[PDB]
């Protein structure tokens, strides 16, 4: 399963990038809580009281305030691979969503790419991320991807064994 | 006389049937809105805090 | 807790004069109306050191009435409570229910709905009548009806005097059953049988009596009742209130008529010479020489029964007693009832009157059981009824008052699906 | 320390924690009129867990008295220790259920629980480290059937990790007050096997036979019944009030009973237990306690672990004794009767010991086995429900009230898969 993921970074590298300077906004390196609300303006998704604190504070963990292009790569690796981590994944979604633009609307079919490249899965745990059918197309934004992946990743915490536990019959 | 009275008591009796109660009802259905939006807000703030 | 208790009819308000004699005479009170807080259930106080109790006398016919106004407890009954009429419905279920009712229950209501307002935790209404006659009859009915639809959650303890099989005094008394019971069936939530010849084979055998009025009758009945509302005046080991017996005893909502009967009723030299417990008086509560109402409980099947226990009574020996009658194979409960009780004790003796016929006893039992029995005598008065009907023998009466044809074709086919209905469920 | 707050409900509830308030308090010295008069240090250093200093030696009970009948109430401000309890903890209706587990669970309940749980959440609060709840009712009432199962469900929801005792006397065919007591009992068992942490069985026809045979009694009321069970309960918490060699909580006991999450129901039995007669004819050792406890006819259940085998079992002993004593008892009683102890878990009995004995006796001890044999209560009661509800007998009261239908058919099933998987696990 490693050559998907390898083969993909080689190429979402440049994208990066350019995703990156995109979402500054002021021609620097460093993106501030002011540029990501304009980021979710452009999606069209609208923000919470303190949804923008949470982003910035969550990825940031080698100094305090503004974040930088190298916590931004130490963000995306740590969550590429986090898969069985717990871990956060507030900001990474975003970006995820920016680099998988080219329509400037959002992504259709693509979803399968980027479910693909974290697991083979299914075609019904696709049924569960969204609603998306194999045939049918849909048209997406900003506002149906990071709510959705927001929820998927609350739904999965929740679960844990307490009496919740199955062991084989006698 | 008698037909005075009885006219009288079919009034009492219409004036005493229960009548919805509209500016109450309202109220309670908004409180249990209320109720569901924070047990809602409350499994993310647990979500949060695991 | 509250309870009040209405009397309708000539039979009606005779009872409650031994009731409320009993009454007075157990809480220590002179018939004049001062003591020389358990009595809150009865008696309301006035707050001058006074008590009042709770309780309607009505009828249609004046004369048994006044004397009541003027007896010893002239002064004991508030007199708005002591309603009276003008003229007699006369042994006449429809004058009673259609021509003179009308105008008489109403005041009756208005009046019982103040003694309900005085009251706060009312826990029912208990109604005594005799079916037999136009007034207890009729207006009875009539009055459960309203009575019905204005609470309708409150329990009405219908203490009843049914015709007995052979002993009558009337001879339009069947029409007056059928057409009676048409009503009592399904407004009486909880509806207890007193028949008359067995309450006088009780006084003849066991009081030995041979000589009895109405007076040792109506004693007796008080007694039964003084049993069954010890356990919501006084604390004892294991008490029962009066929403009970509605649910632990009556299968079906329809099927609600119960045999009564209590024990010991022993003279006062028997007692002298012989032993109380409560394994013997767990036995006498169940055989037919000691019930109320002529039926015989050994042709039927029990569905639940229920047990007052009064006096110097331990838990242990009515386990131990109601046990001994399970194991026993003369009287069988019904395949559907595993447990068939509902078992009761209370820590206060029953209080005797000077001038009655009863003993000082050390412990009673008040029985009351369900069982289709019940279903014969109800059959019973079919076949007297339906003898005369055909031919139109004193219909004329009925119907010159305001009725028809038709609500005796429509009464008697309801009271014979209820004889289908005990059939089916004693199968 | 860790605390417990007292929960009873019913006038069985009522009753037998009246018993155990008075035999408590004269345990720790504390005289009716709420005052300290204990001479030991050991008596006060432990009363945090049971009681609360008002205001110049007042020590009151942390309890809560809860039913729907006034009779109750008044009779336990009317005898002594009576004056000891807050009178704001008696929370209190006024109309009552009348042995319907709907009216107790579904009308009057949702009237009463509500301010039970002002009272309980206060009562929680008031302390720092709750050790659990301890709620006394019977199961064949309605008021302590219907109102204590809905307010140990909505217990669970709020303060879930923390422990939960539920001292519950049930029916029986033989000892027959009610005659809806098939239809409490299993929609009673219904919630508490999915509620309650553990469960204690209790029945009357046990008591009845302790107090014939072994106490020889003449005339035993009620009170001596309530006494007999107020000493096992003051016997699973004595080791919270007083030190000893080895302490065994209420969390240490159920994790180690307990092997599976749904087989959560016990039989107890109490020693040492004797008549006058013979009180002065005994000795006093471990073994002589030993075998008067694990005595068959001394268990304080009307079911018979020699019918079935034992899963596990635990003893609580007190008094000053040698632990040798009591390991190697319970080695011994495992191999002689090798058959009646369950095969793939062994050293099947966890045993502790306390140094402070009951006031009036030199060595006591307390027995908690689960049993298999359990299994046949259930059945006993389950038969004699289906055979009521296949006509639908007294059901008007419960389908009009708002039970369905299937409400009657799930506790059937859960019934059933109960003593199905209780079958399995033997
Ligand atoms: N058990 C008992 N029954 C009585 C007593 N007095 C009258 N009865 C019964 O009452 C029946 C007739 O009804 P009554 O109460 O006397 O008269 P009523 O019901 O008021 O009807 P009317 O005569 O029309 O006023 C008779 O069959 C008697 O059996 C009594 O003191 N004790
Ligand atoms: N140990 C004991 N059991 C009792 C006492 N009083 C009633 N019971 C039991 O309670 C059952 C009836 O329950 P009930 O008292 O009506 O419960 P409640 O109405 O919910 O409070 C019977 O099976 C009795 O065995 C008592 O004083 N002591």
């Amino acid at each position: 399963a490693a050559a998907r993921e390898r083969y993909a970074r080689k190429n979402e590298q440049n994208e990066l990038e350019r995703a990156f300077n995109t979402i500054d906004s002021k021609g620097d390196k460093k993106i501030d809580a002011e540029e990501l609300t304009e980021l979710f303006l452009r999606l069209g998704h609208k923000p919470k009281r303190g949804e923008v604190e949470d982003m910035i504070w969550e990825v940031d963990e080698d100094c305090d305030g503004c974040i930088s292009l190298l916590e931004f790569q130490t963000l995306y690796t740590r969550c590429r691979d986090d898969k069985t981590g717990y871990e956060p994944r507030g900001l990474f979604n975003v970006v995820e969503f920016v680099m998988n633009d080219k329509n400037n609307q959002g992504f259709i079919t693509l979803e399968e790419a980027m479910q693909i490249m974290y697991l083979r899965y299914g075609r019904a745990e696709l049924d569960m991320q969204l609603e998306q059918v194999f045939g049918t197309a849909d048209l997406n934004s900003g506002k149906i991807l990071t709510l959705t992946e927001f929820l998927h990743c609350l739904h999965t915490n929740q679960v844990k064994q307490l009496l919740n536990r199955v062991t084989a019959k006698t | 006389n008698v037909l005075n009275k009885q006219r009288d008591d079919t009034t009492d009796a219409s004036r005493l049937t229960p009548g919805e109660l509209s500016e109450e009802q309202a109220y309670i259905q908004q409180l249990q809105d209320e109720m569901k939006q924070i047990d809602e807000e409350l499994v993310e703030a647990e979500a949060k805090n695991r | 807790r509250e309870v009040i208790s209405i009397h309708i009819g000539q039979a009606g308000i005779q009872v409650g004069n031994a009731c409320w004699e009993l009454y007075c005479l157990e809480h220590g009170i002179q018939p004049d109306g001062q003591m020389p807080d358990a009595f809150n259930t009865f008696f309301s106080e006035t707050g001058a050191g006074k008590h009042v109790p709770r309780c309607i006398f009505l009828d249609l016919e004046p004369t048994v009435v006044d004397e009541v106004r003027t007896g010893t407890y002239r002064q004991l009954f508030h007199p708005e409570q002591l309603i009276s009429g003008k003229e007699d419905a006369a042994n006449n279920f429809a004058r009673g229910h259609y021509t003179i009712g009308k105008e008489i229950v109403d005041l009756a209501l208005d009046r019982i709905r103040k003694l309900a307002d005085n009251c706060t935790g009312l826990q029912g209404f208990l109604v005594f009548n005799a079916v037999g006659g136009g007034t207890g009859s009729g207006l009875g009915s009539l009055l459960l009806e309203r009575l019905s639809v204005d609470y309708g959650k409150k329990s009405k303890l219908g203490f009843t005097v049914y015709p007995s099989p052979q002993v009558s005094t009337a001879v339009v008394e069947p029409y007056n059953s059928v057409l009676s019971t048409h009503s009592l069936l399904e407004h009486t939530d909880v509806a207890v049988m007193l028949d008359n010849e067995a309450i006088y084979d009780i006084c003849r055998r066991s009081l030995d009596i041979e000589r009895p009025t109405y007076t040792n009758l109506n004693r007796l009945i008080a007694q039964v009742i003084s049993s069954l509302t010890a356990s919501l005046r006084f604390d004892g080991a294991l008490n029962v209130d009066i929403t009970e017996f509605q649910t632990n005893l009556v299968p079906y909502p329809r099927i609600h008529f119960m045999l009564s009967s209590y024990a010991p009723i022993i003279s006062a030299e028997k007692a002298y010479h012989e032993q109380l417990s409560v394994a013997e008086i767990t036995n006498a509560a169940f055989e037919p020489a000691s019930m109320m109402v002529k039926c015989d409980p050994r042709h039927g099947k029990y569905m639940a029964c229920c047990l007052m226990y009064r006096g110097d009574v331990v838990p242990k020996d009515v386990n131990a007693s109601v046990a001994t009658i399970k194991t026993k194979r003369t009287i069988q409960f019904v395949d559907w009832c595993p447990t068939g009780f509902k078992c009761g004790i209370n820590y206060q003796p029953p209080t005797v009157v000077p001038g009655g016929d009863l003993a000082k006893v050390q412990r009673a039992v008040c029985m009351i059981s369900n069982s289709t029995a019940i279903g014969e005598i109800f059959s019973r008065l079919d076949h007297k009824f339906d003898l005369m009907y055909a031919k139109r023998a004193f219909v004329h009466w009925y119907v010159g008052e305001g009725m028809e044809e038709g609500e005796f074709s429509e009464a008697r086919e309801d009271l014979a699906a209820l004889e289908k209905d005990f059939e089916e469920v004693g199968a | 320390m860790r605390e417990i707050v007292h929960i009873q409900g019913g006038q069985c509830g009522n009753q037998i924690g009246a018993k155990f308030w008075e035999v408590v308090s004269d345990e720790h010295g504390i005289d009716p009129t709420g005052t300290y008069h204990g001479d030991s240090d050991l008596q006060l250093e432990r009363i945090n867990v049971y009681f609360n200093e008002a205001t110049g030696g007042r020590y009151v009970p942390r309890a809560i008295l809860m039913d729907l009948e006034p009779g109750t109430m008044d009779s336990v401000r009317s005898g002594p220790y009576g004056q000891i309890f807050r009178p704001d903890n008696f929370v209190f209706g006024q109309t009552g259920a009348g042995n319907n587990w709907a009216k107790g669970h579904y009308t009057e309940g949702a009237e009463l629980i509500d301010s039970v749980l002002d009272v309980v959440r206060k009562e929680a609060e008031s302390c720092d480290c709750l050790q659990g709840f301890q709620v006394c009712h019977s199961l064949g009432g309605g008021t302590g059937s219907g109102m204590g199962t809905l307010l140990i469900s909505k217990i669970r929801e709020e303060y879930p990790d923390r422990m939960m005792l539920t001292f519950s006397v049930v029916p029986s065919p033989k000892v027959s007050d009610t005659v809806v007591e098939p239809y409490n009992a299993t929609l009673s068992v219904h919630q508490l096997v999915e509620n309650a942490d553990e469960c204690m069985v209790l029945d009357n026809e046990a008591l009845y036979d302790i107090c014939f045979r072994t106490l020889k009694l003449t005339t035993p009321t009620f009170g001596d019944l309530n006494h007999l069970i107020s000493a096992v309960m003051s016997g699973i918490t004595c080791c919270l009030r007083f030190p000893g060699q080895l302490n065994a909580d209420l969390r240490k006991l159920a994790v180690n009973l307990i092997p599976f999450p749904r087989l959560h129901f016990f039989m107890v039995g109490f020693t040492p237990l004797t008549s006058r007669g013979s009180q002065q004819y005994r000795a006093l050792t471990v073994p002589e306690l030993t075998q008067q406890m694990w005595d068959a006819k001394n268990m304080m259940c009307a079911a018979d672990p020699r019918h079935g085998r034992y899963l596990t079992a635990s003893a609580l002993f007190r008094g000053r004794m040698s632990t040798k004593e009591v390991d190697e008892q319970m080695l011994n009683v495992q191999n002689k009767n090798s058959s009646y102890f369950v095969e793939w878990i062994p050293n099947n009995v966890k045993s502790s010991v306390c140094d402070i004995p009951p006031k009036g006796l030199k060595m006591s001890a307390t027995f908690i086995g689960n049993s298999t044999a359990i299994q046949e209560m259930f059945k006993r009661v389950s038969e004699q429900f289906t055979a009521m509800f296949r006509r639908k007998a007294f059901l008007h009261w419960y389908t009009g009230e708002g039970m369905d239908e299937m409400e009657f058919t799930e506790a059937e099933s859960n019934m059933n898969d109960l003593v199905s998987e209780y079958q399995q696990y033997q």
